């Protein structure tokens, strides 16, 4: 029923590849079902080394909905989660679903992003902070869903 | 087509390919109308009595084989047709016959993990053959070949190297280096004509992708300097000036 543009976007080794396969590549169709209606994700990946940067709003164009991946482990990781998200509210459609992934969650001796920080980023922001597993599959199939029940 | 029977869509066609020249060439203008031509004369394939008739397939290949025919008669007009693609085309082909000469897979952030040992090279054939075709659809078909040739070299890759599947990470920069070393003629032309030709309904999902893709490494590459491929400035033009000597 209802078609969707969905970019994922993060850094290099933020598990970015992992999530969109356990939930299930570059670029998937998807179809969720929620409240009686159906959602259709088309899934864009896109290059997250910094060389390539500048190329990623050729790929954000006209998406409906963003997951911008870190790695909880990795504090680089966040704050180039956070650019996205500036750059997005700067340069994305004010409608767009952005959905704030804190990755490899699993692992405990190595975390570096606190819950409070992502999730009070995201409360300013206007948008949803969620702590993914794609190792244990924790939150992978919940974030996808939340992104399409919060599709205008 | 040749049938006694479709000749007013034949009279129709060979209409709009005389009523086209008459019009002060105009990118912009022109393809919005080859791509309402190519709106009106699908519609009328799929509603004509004789036509009732036909699989959605059929109607797909019609579809395509009107867009082969337009194409190829109005290519020299529309295609590469003014000076700043000619300077833009030129500018890419020279910035890849230096850049091609020195830049290695690190450069670009493909991580040994991921090295081809032939460099992909069946997907840089696959590429050069882009101005071999004439209609957008064949052309298209080059970009989306190489693309999946990649692709699947990849796979092996990281199923010998025992890692994830490849991403836009893993996929993207390798696109880049296989354009700048197939360096396949008006690159910048040929994407144009792409984008503005192919019919507009069938530049969508996966294929939309993929030439969003190539887009980008055009971009990126008509940009490189000494940063975007992480060389020194000094090392950069070095590497530069060699390629000019050879
Ligand atoms: N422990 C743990 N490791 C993960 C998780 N997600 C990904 N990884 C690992 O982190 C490494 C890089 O992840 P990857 O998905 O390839 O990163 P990408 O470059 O952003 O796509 C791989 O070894 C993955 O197996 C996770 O949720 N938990």
């Amino acid at each position: 029923s209802i078609n969707a543009k969905l970019v994922l976007l993060g850094d290099v080794g933020a598990g970015k590849s992992s999530l969109v396969l356990r939930f299930v590549a570059a670029f998937f169709s998807q179809t969720l079902a929620v409240n009686d209606a159906t959602v259709k994700f088309e899934i864009w990946d896109t290059a997250g080394q910094e060389r390539y940067h500048s190329l990623a709003p050729m790929y954000y164009r006209g998406a409906a909905a963003a997951i911008i991946v870190f790695d909880v482990t990795n504090q680089a990781s966040f704050e180039r989660a956070k650019k996205w998200v500036q750059e997005l509210q700067a340069q994305g459609n004010p409608n767009m679903v952005m959905a704030l992934a804190g990755n490899k969650s699993d692992l405990l001796d190595a975390r570096k992003v606190t819950a409070e920080d992502a999730q009070t980023y995201a409360q300013e922001n206007g948008l949803f902070f969620m702590e993914t597993s794609a190792k244990t599959a924790t939150n992978v199939k919940e974030i996808f869903y939340e992104i399409a029940r919060r599709l205008p | 087509m040749r049938k006694p029977s479709a000749g007013d869509f034949v009279k129709s066609i060979k209409s709009f390919i005389v009523s086209f020249s008459n019009n002060a060439p105009d990118p912009e203008k022109d393809c919005a109308m080859v791509q309402e031509f190519f709106s009106k004369m699908e519609a009328a394939f799929r509603a004509h009595p004789l036509w009732s008739g036909c699989s959605e397939e059929e109607l797909d290949s019609a579809g395509d084989g009107l867009e082969k025919y337009v194409m190829t008669k109005l290519f020299t007009r529309v295609f590469a047709s003014n000076t700043e693609e000619v300077i833009a085309d030129e500018k890419l082909f020279q910035k890849m016959s230096l850049v091609q000469q020195f830049i290695s897979p690190e450069n670009l952030d493909i991580q040994p993990t991921f090295q081809n040992e032939s460099s992909w090279l069946l997907a840089q054939k696959e590429l050069q053959k882009i101005n071999m075709y004439k209609a957008p659809r064949d052309k298209l078909v080059c970009i989306l070949n190489c693309c999946k040739v990649i692709n699947n070299l990849l796979l092996n890759a990281s199923i010998a190297s025992n890692e994830n599947a490849p991403g836009a990470n893993e996929f993207l920069p390798v696109l880049i280096y296989v354009t700048i070393k197939a360096n396949p003629p008006q690159l910048h032309s040929n994407l144009l004509y792409i984008q503005r030709y192919r019919r507009e309904s069938k530049l969508v999902g996966e294929a939309a992708y993929f030439f969003t893709n190539i887009l980008s490494a055009e971009s990126f590459i008509s940009n490189i300097d000494a940063k975007s491929i992480s060389l020194d400035e000094a090392e950069f033009e070095k590497n530069m000036e060699s390629a000019r000597a050879r």
